[PDB]
């Protein structure tokens, strides 16, 4: 009757609010981890562009020899 | 995505840096610099018509950005439309199959400012996905673009010295601390105004030519000479004394004070020290030689945690009867400027006053050349949420 | 070519509004401005190379 | 989720933290006081006040907006504070978005009228279309993931101890202490005053000192004794003699040095005097004789435990003591939580303490704001009480 309904509604409200708050905590951790990971991947892009353009500068420095002739 | 179709727009209070397409060899300085202004023709019945030129002297001049803030969101969006349609017309005239190759899918990256409203960014999102019909959008923060052009440092501080304002932005864990982002209403014009106070007999143009002269530096050989000669914009030779070593000091002191009061409120001291060790100073005003080193030295003078020289002197006198160092509990023992990327040739050639834009050349190589759509809104995400999809793709 | 035709020919679709909305349980006694999905029935070119730096 | 976006404003006793519901970190953290500049000028925000406190101009007076009870008392300057929030920081109209505000846990009497004031501040003045009120210990205990919890919020106004059983706040056992961050500001000022040449209306300079270097003393120099101080000395000598005899020093005599900036001077304190300030939060009888040992946090927690027994008592005791949550900015000081664990286990030796705490430095300062943030984005409007304009239209009639 009217008592079972109220008790079950209170229990469902409690469990549902706990569930959605745990979901938002997982969202917090996921967004922060994605920020750290994509920043550290941008650093790896920096390192790769460094290695490529250093190889280019070394070839041009070695190469200037042909120009010197 | 095709790297020829990557479009980057960086608008400011005065100008706007535009680049359509990456070089694929090395990253280049932006060639297109359009001043952020539009023309508002007030049509009878009340409606507005926006133009690139003053249409028959019926239009007023609307500058959509001042001090980094968007003050007219519709004029800003239609000025973005003017830039984008100009790029479409240029590529369609040049290539004439561009709408199948170069214009068939244009990812847009608009570099944003901290002072822009959330409602303003949502209107920008609605405008990009409806009016311009652009299928994809990154709204990049300017401070995060600065720290992604710098070596992708986890903790840093951004000093953006503009023309009439200076932005102070701490970045902890690749994220912007919005409750500590501040701005002083004071920038490159205060160097000018200090030189107006120190040199009354000149006008605005001679003092601006002094600020843009090679002989204007801040001490922290030009420094050996008492007088030195520069040239006017009209080619007139003008001599100046010690006033070419002055004028910047008040800006440096106020920036040092605001950076100190900003970074003393970082409660995690381990994050705070790594912020203090990675001071990043950007702006066209920062193209003045010796400005960044003098601001670093003023941070060292005002906020470095060291034993007082008088107490160390008394203690060294007590030792004359080896000196250990007083270890303090204060965070800011080491203050450093962050190490600049010395591997971009064109950016070394043209200077790093606009290095923020360089981060957009890196991030749009990151996200737009990799299948993950985590940080740009797709047409899928827009058809799901609208401008509310902007807050699922933020950094 | 025309600006609207340059836009429409490029980058190839719903529209969204900033409107008052009343949520339902029925209807809540308030409203709030939010981004609502629109239903079915709901200029110039500057020349480049003038601002190309040279 | 719901197609909405809420404004989340937290009015603490020292910090007012305001932001949106689509973000995890706030748009602004301003102080909960204001500088009257004198025509009148009410200076709002962090950087605008401190610079005005650095100007040291006459007529500049820091007036607080939230008292020791956690409730507002100056509603017009709070109104102008929220106008400063919606205009300079949030940059949005208060008519457009729903609002979520916070209240501290009370005993039951002051709520309704302040509710009416909230009505009179949201409806008659801001025209907020609907606003939600959440309870700050309920928001802290519920955003961590509990419906029965024992909340200990050590803030600036004092220590707030609140039992919560299955989502409802046990109101008769809500006990608010007085010793907190502002008390430690006064103690640090009064003790360092002969070393810094120092020793309402001068609340500009008092607030400026409490906001620049006394907080730097609190975050770096202060350490909370995990046991009682004399009991720490006994236990630490008892440990160190075991180490010295097992292999074949006083831990208090470690000198900690504070670089005081307005005089450029080293302030050298041993670790006992670093413990001493935090000893008055738990033993307030060491400054004066008008304060009982019951007035400290030590028994008071347990006192707030025992009134929860008459909300059968020994089950409520275990339900609270297995769900102890420690929060607050003043509780960011090193060693605060272990003193709560030991000082609460010596008054309940039977029960095992499982204390949970948000270990992030920033997130414990804004933990009530984060609780209201989790309460703002709830995907059902029936999960919280949303006072629309009809509620204050009903409260007007008789």
């Amino acid at each position: 009757e009217k008592r079972k309904k109220e008790r079950n509604l209170h229990l469902q409200k409690i469990n549902s609010i706990i569930d959605f708050i745990k979901e938002r905590q997982s969202e917090q951790w996921s967004r922060q981890e994605r920020c750290f990971q994509f920043g550290r991947l941008g650093a790896s892009l920096h390192n790769q562009m460094e290695k490529d353009e250093q190889k280019r500068i070394e070839r041009t420095a070695k190469q200037r020899l042909a120009a010197l002739k | 995505f095709r790297q020829d179709s990557i479009l980057i727009i960086y608008p400011r209070s005065q100008t706007t840096l535009v680049q359509f397409g990456l070089n694929e060899e090395t990253f280049t300085v932006p060639e297109l610099e359009i001043p952020t202004q539009i023309y508002r023709t007030t049509r009878q019945d009340g409606s507005y018509t926006y133009h690139s030129t003053n249409k028959d002297n019926k239009a007023e001049l609307i500058k959509p950005i001042q001090n980094g803030e968007i003050i007219d969101i519709s004029a800003f969006t239609q000025f973005l439309r003017l830039i984008f349609v100009s790029i479409l017309s240029d590529r369609a005239n040049k290539n004439q199959d561009a709408f199948e190759a170069e214009l068939s899918n244009i990812p847009l990256l608009l570099i944003t400012h901290h002072s822009w409203s959330q409602s303003d960014l949502e209107i920008i999102t609605q405008y990009v996905f409806e009016s311009l019909e652009i299928n994809n959008l990154i709204q990049l923060p300017a401070s995060l673009a600065a720290t992604y052009s710098m070596i992708s440092l986890q903790n840093c501080c951004i000093i953006d010295v503009g023309t009439h304002h200076t932005d102070i932005i701490p970045i902890v864990d690749y994220a912007q601390l919005d409750h500590l982002v501040s701005s002083i209403p004071m920038g490159g014009q205060s160097i000018n105004d200090s030189l107006k106070k120190l040199l009354p007999q000149w006008d605005d143009d001679q003092i601006e030519s002094l600020k843009k002269s090679p002989i204007f530096e801040v001490l922290s050989k030009n420094s050996d000479l008492e007088f030195n000669t520069f040239w006017d914009e009209k080619g007139n030779e003008i001599k100046v004394g010690k006033q070419r070593f002055q004028g910047c000091n008040n800006l440096i002191k106020n920036i040092s004070n605001r950076v100190g009061l900003t970074l003393d409120n970082i409660d995690d001291i381990n994050k705070a020290k790594a912020v203090w060790e990675n001071i990043i100073i950007v702006g066209g005003t920062t193209s003045i030689s010796g400005f960044k080193e003098a601001l670093l030295g003023q941070l060292l003078k005002d906020h470095l945690i060291i034993e007082p020289e008088e107490e160390k002197s008394k203690r060294e006198e007590e030792a004359k009867s080896f000196v250990p160092t007083i270890e303090y509990v204060q965070c800011p023992t080491v203050i450093k400027l962050a190490k600049y990327p010395d591997y971009f040739p064109e950016w070394k050639k043209s200077g790093y006053s606009e290095i923020i834009f360089l981060g957009a050349q890196i991030v749009s190589k990151q996200i737009f050349t990799h299948p993950k759509d985590t940080f740009y809104i797709t047409r899928e995400k827009y058809n799901m949420k609208g401008p509310a999809a902007l807050w699922d793709v933020q950094f | 070519m025309d600006p609207q035709t340059l836009i429409t020919k490029a980058n190839k679709k719903e529209s969204w509004r900033y409107d008052w909305y009343q949520p339902s349980k029925e209807k809540y006694p308030f409203r709030y401005k939010t981004w609502l999905r629109n239903q079915e029935d709901e200029e110039d070119i500057l020349d480049l190379k003038e601002f190309d730096r040279r | 989720t719901l197609n909405r976006k809420c404004v989340v404003i937290h009015n603490g006793s020292h910090r007012t933290v305001a932001g949106f519901s689509n973000v995890e970190l706030p748009q602004c953290i301003i102080p909960s006081s204001y500088i009257k500049r004198t025509e009148a000028e009410f200076i709002f925000g962090t950087y605008n006040m401190i610079d005005a406190a650095a100007e040291k101009r006459n007529g500049d007076e820091v007036y607080t907006l939230v008292d020791s009870q956690g409730l507002p008392y100056n509603w017009d300057a709070l109104e102008m504070q929220w106008r400063y929030l919606y205009d300079t920081q949030l940059k949005v109209s208060p008519e457009e978005l729903p609002l979520v505000i916070t209240m501290p846990a009370t005993n039951g009497k002051p709520d309704m009228a302040i509710l009416e004031r909230y009505y009179e501040l949201a409806f008659d003045k801001l025209n907020v279309p609907v606003f939600q009120i959440v309870i700050e210990p309920l928001a802290i205990a519920l955003s961590m993931g509990k419906s029965s919890a024992f909340v200990i919020d050590i803030g600036a106004s004092g220590c707030n101890v609140t039992p919560i059983i299955d989502g409802i706040v046990v109101k008769n056992a809500v006990v608010r202490s007085k010793f907190g961050g502002d008390f430690l500001d006064f103690q640090v000022h009064e003790r360092l005053a002969p070393l810094i040449k120092e020793e309402q209306k001068r609340s500009t300079d008092v607030w400026y000192e409490a906001s620049t270097w006394i907080q730097q003393f609190k975050s770096t120099m202060l350490q909370v004794s995990e046991k009682d101080l004399f009991e720490l000395e006994r236990y630490y000598k008892e440990q160190a003699d075991i180490y010295a005899k097992q292999q074949e020093n006083n831990p208090l005599v470690q000198k900690k040095n504070f670089l005081f900036k307005p005089l450029n001077k080293t302030l050298t304190l041993d670790l006992k005097e670093c413990y001493q300030f935090a000893e008055y939060l738990f033993k307030p009888q060491l400054i004066s004789d008008k304060f009982s040992p019951e007035d400290g946090l030590g028994p008071l927690m347990a006192k707030s435990v025992k009134k929860a027994g008459a909300s059968s008592p020994e089950q409520v005791y275990s339900l609270l003591l297995t769900n102890v949550i420690i929060t607050g900015s003043t509780s960011l000081i090193e060693g605060m939580e272990q003193r709560i664990i030991k000082e609460l286990s010596i008054r309940f030796p039977q029960y095992k303490l499982t204390t949970f705490a948000n270990q992030v430095m920033m997130d414990r300062k804004i933990q009530g704001w984060l609780g209201a943030l989790t309460m703002a984005n709830l995907p059902s409007w029936s999960l919280g009480k949303w006072y629309s304009k009809e509620d204050y239209e009903t409260l007007k009639r008789d």
